[PDB]
């Protein structure tokens, strides 16, 4: 009955595989084979920042370039300050089990979450100088993966239950609720418009919802396992996404269909976190080889390997100036190149 | 079941959405590179000089 | 001249002498290649920041009184001449080398707490580790001084004396230190054949102690149990006992280079990582 | 002067210089059960009392803690295996049901046989062994399972019987060893079984430096 139906919408094209084969030309590596190779890649430590316990798994920068924040596992907040390596602020949390970090544009609030099914958010300019809890969100089912702020008073989560959610901070309600997933979600993404967000899935599969309506309006798939980050090119039409079966894609949205392909014949673990840069010229990826590695988007080969984390390397992150590369590994130390 | 019907919905509001050709929608990245190619720190490198950090 | 006027107590008169020049050789040899060896062990011990513990600490220390004492023995020990050197030279060989046999102490008082107090303590004990190691040393100096301080440089050599009875002063303590090093020795041998002999063996009792021959001789270096041979010189016919104290305790740095920086999984990824 | 602030960025690394000694004195073990293990009456008799939930409390001066999961072992990715710094996994299983024996024994060989869980000892609890006095007479373990040999009157047989069962298939021979005990609610040794557990696994790892193998 319905399955034909759905098998001839699906299996049998019907604009979803025969729409794909009529957009492409030859491919875009003739388009680009006029380009000169960007060269070798260099990048050295400037700073280091030591004073955490146990392993981080997340981190975030700031509206100014100069400050930021990151978890562990032994339960605490720093905010740093990347040019003089100072603590200004340490906030402590009532779970030791911590997976998100975020930090709002207005630079008033942090947020936090992890395996509690609850997201925390403490005010940190406030009379008499002290930071203590403004609002704690609850009503989740599954465990939070990663939220993001879109002002002082919206905030975006996505959980494990295979659903996403955007919340007011001033009463303590859901809004929209994104269903209609398979799998769990490892990610989340905003556009830098405020008006759409992408996220990803455990089932090889991407989807792009938007805000006020509350639908999806694109899937993309092709990969064969755990999808385990994502983020945009800096103009809000296009993206790139990393797996456990050690590749990495890149994906656009106007012609719906996969571009470019990242992988090597000894890459056999998976990828971990992924990064644009200001151009979109470097993409910068991390692994679980105690590395990091440099790719530019345009072509598909390496051009710079981050060595000097003893274990595994969980975050990474660049600012908006243009001028940091953020790194935090399963040890204690976060690296700033530059 | 409703589940069949919902997925028979959104695979046909997800066919008629029109599309565009692949080598127009795939030189926009190679233009925005050169869009923004002179404010790239990493790229580019810059002298010393702009204070000691 | 030799290495076992340290731990002589009583003089020795051959004849036809041959065997001076094989005491002397040999000693020479020894003390070069250690010191060497016994450099190269102090920068990996302090330089590099993951191997770091409370065990380090001791090893570092024993290494840098060793190294001292053995600079000291060498440049030293014939500028018989002068009086004024050779009271100062003995009194410095007397502090540096009590100080090596306190570090060596504390790595027995280690293995207790490893194997018997197991879990962490409450408070740091890194200050006391060094008011023990450097404490005693100089209260011996200060009584010994007390005592009687012309006897510090005899006729031949330039180290105490043996007519006013004054070389018990570094033997007694060095006796002490290796008969209770012995009573550790055992206490780890019993654990290491009990437990791993009854929690996975099987059928058959094919000489556990096999298992682990290394290890069990890697701590005669740490514990100094072979200086034992000079007590055992007592005679012109009694040579094959110094023999060999001239032998082994000269190349220690050697042995404590080779077994605890050279055949260990993480000094070896430690070079691997800056190689 | 704004350089002044530095006194700051001294007084908050005091702060975390008084704690670097508590976490290496902390040991964390890791419970399971099931639903009629009997994990609620087990916890609540020990002088202590969504998502997960932790205890912590202290034997001999030496800090504990108990990280309780609510019916979420079923999650299958490997996400979730984060517990990498735990000590123990101590397991609970049920005696007297014989009908729910199988799906118990599979639930222990998948939880086992994970490569996460290869630096962790196991500690086996079988409940009950109280009813089961009462309660063999009149059932014969001959019936529901067919590898029986001995005697299926004697308590000792089916107890050596479910043990032998139990061990043997633990794959990948025998990094750290496995414990097994006989206790419902004494309420009285349950903590002091455990802290004897948990001292010997710290020997067998302090051992392996002294020995180089």
């Amino acid at each position: 009955e319905l399955d034909q139906l759905r098998q001839e919408a699906e299996q049998l094209k019907n604009q979803i595989r025969d729409a794909r084969k009529a957009c492409a030309d030859a491919t875009l590596s003739q388009i680009t084979n006029n380009i000169d190779p960007v060269g070798r890649i260099q990048m050295r430590t400037r700073r280091t920042l030591r004073g955490h316990l146990a392993k981080i798994y997340a981190m975030h920068w700031g509206t100014d370039s100069r400050l930021l924040v990151s978890a562990s596992q032994d339960g605490k907040l720093i905010i740093w300050d990347s040019y003089t390596t100072n603590k200004v602020h340490a906030i402590p949390l009532r779970s030791s089990w911590v997976m998100t970090c975020a930090y709002a544009p207005s630079g008033n609030y942090v947020a936090c979450g992890g395996l509690d099914n609850i997201c925390s958010i403490y005010n940190l300019k406030t009379r008499e100088g002290n930071v203590r809890v403004s609002r704690e969100l609850a009503g989740h089912t599954g465990y939070l993966s990663c939220c993001r702020f879109l002002d002082d008073n919206q905030i975006v989560t996505s959980s494990g239950d295979t659903t996403c959610a955007l919340w007011d901070i001033e009463t303590g309600q859901q809004t929209t609720t994104f269903t209609g997933h398979t799998g769990d979600v490892m990610s989340l993404s905003l556009a830098p418009d405020t008006r759409l967000f992408v996220s990803g899935a455990c089932d090889a599969s991407a989807k792009l919802w938007d805000v006020r309506e509350g639908m999806c309006r694109q899937t993309f798939t092709g990969h064969e396992s755990d999808i385990n980050a994502i983020c945009f090119f800096p103009n809000g039409n296009a993206f790139a996404t990393g797996s456990d079966d050690a590749t990495c894609r890149l994906f656009d949205l106007r012609a719906d269909q996969e571009l470019m392909t990242y992988s090597h014949d000894n890459i056999i673990c998976g990828i971990t976190s992924v990064s644009f840069s200001k151009s979109g010229r470097l993409l910068l990826a991390g692994y679980d080889d105690f590395n990091c590695n440099v790719w530019d988007a345009l072509k598909a080969d390496r051009a710079g390997v981050l060595a000097g984390h003893d274990n595994r390397v969980s975050c990474l992150g660049v600012t908006d100036d243009g001028m940091a590369v953020a790194t935090g590994s399963w040890d204690s130390f976060l690296k700033i190149w530059n | 079941i409703a589940q069949a019907r919902k997925l028979v919905e959104q695979l046909k509001m997800e066919a008629n959405i029109d599309r565009i050709k692949v080598s127009k929608a795939a030189a926009d990245l190679m233009a925005y590179c050169e869009a923004h190619a002179k404010e790239d720190p990493l790229l580019t490198p810059v002298p010393a000089s702009e204070n000691p950090f | 001249t030799n290495f076992a006027v340290l731990m002589a107590h009583v003089e020795v008169k051959h004849s036809d002498a041959v065997h001076d020049l094989l005491l002397d050789v040999i000693t020479w040899v020894g003390i070069l290649l250690s010191l060497v060896c016994l450099l190269i062990c102090i920068f990996t011990f302090c330089f590099f920041r993951g191997l770091q513990s409370d065990r380090n600490t001791i090893h570092k220390n024993l290494c840098i009184s060793l190294f001292v004492a053995e600079l000291l023995f060498l440049i030293g020990i014939n500028r018989t001449d002068q009086p004024i050197a050779c009271a100062v030279f003995a009194a410095l060989l007397h502090f540096f080398f009590l100080a090596a046999f306190t570090w060596m102490f504390l790595e027995g008082v280690q293995l207790y707490i490893m194997l018997v107090e197991v879990f962490e303590s409450e408070h740091s004990r890194r200050k006391y580790f060094y008011l023990v190691g450097y404490g005693m040393p100089a209260l011996i100096v200060a009584v010994s001084a007390a005592v009687d301080y012309r006897s510090y440089g005899t006729d031949k050599v330039c180290w105490l004396r043996l007519d006013t009875y004054f070389i018990w002063s570094f033997i007694g303590p060095a006796t002490l230190i290796i008969m209770l090093n012995v009573i550790f020795l055992g206490i780890a041998l019993y654990k290491m054949f009990h437990h791993t002999a009854i929690l996975k063996p099987e059928s058959g009792c094919l000489d556990n102690i096999k298992s682990w021959v290394i290890g069990a001789i890697a701590l005669l270096c740490l514990l100094g149990l072979t200086w034992a041979f000079g007590l055992m010189y007592i005679n012109e016919s009694t040579v094959i006992m110094a023999y060999l104290f001239t032998i082994f305790n000269s190349l220690q740095g050697m042995f404590i280079f080779i077994f605890h920086c050279v055949l260990q999984k993480k000094v070896r990824k430690e070079y691997g990582k800056c190689l | 002067e704004d350089k002044a602030a530095a006194e700051r960025s001294k007084e908050i690394d005091k702060c975390l210089s008084r704690e670097k000694t508590y976490v290496k004195r902390l040991v964390k073990i890791l419970l399971l059960g099931a639903d009629n293990s009997g994990k609620s009456t087990f916890l609540k008799q020990m002088r202590i009392i969504k998502g997960i939930h932790e205890y912590d409390f202290e034997i001999k001066n030496v800090p504990f803690k108990m990280v309780d999961v609510g019916g979420q072992r079923s999650e299958r990715k490997r996400w979730f295996e984060c517990f990498d710094s735990v000590t123990s996994i101590l397991f609970l299983v049920d005696s007297s049901d014989f009908n729910r024996l199988t799906e118990s024994l599979n639930d222990f060989e998948t939880i086992v046989n994970n490569r996460v869980f290869s630096n962790v000892s196991i500690i086996l609890f079988l409940n009950k062994t109280d009813l089961l006095e009462e309660k063999v007479q009149i059932v014969s373990i001959k019936d529901y399972f067919l590898e029986f040999e001995g005697d299926p009157h004697c308590l000792r047989d089916v107890q050596k019987f479910l043990v032998e069962c139990f061990r043997n298939k633990r794959r990948d021979q025998q990094q750290k060893p496995l414990y097994h005990h006989f206790t419902t609610a004494i309420n009285t040794e349950n903590a002091r079984l455990i802290f004897r557990d948990v001292k010997d696994t710290i020997l067998h790892d302090n051992l392996k430096q002294l020995m180089l193998q």
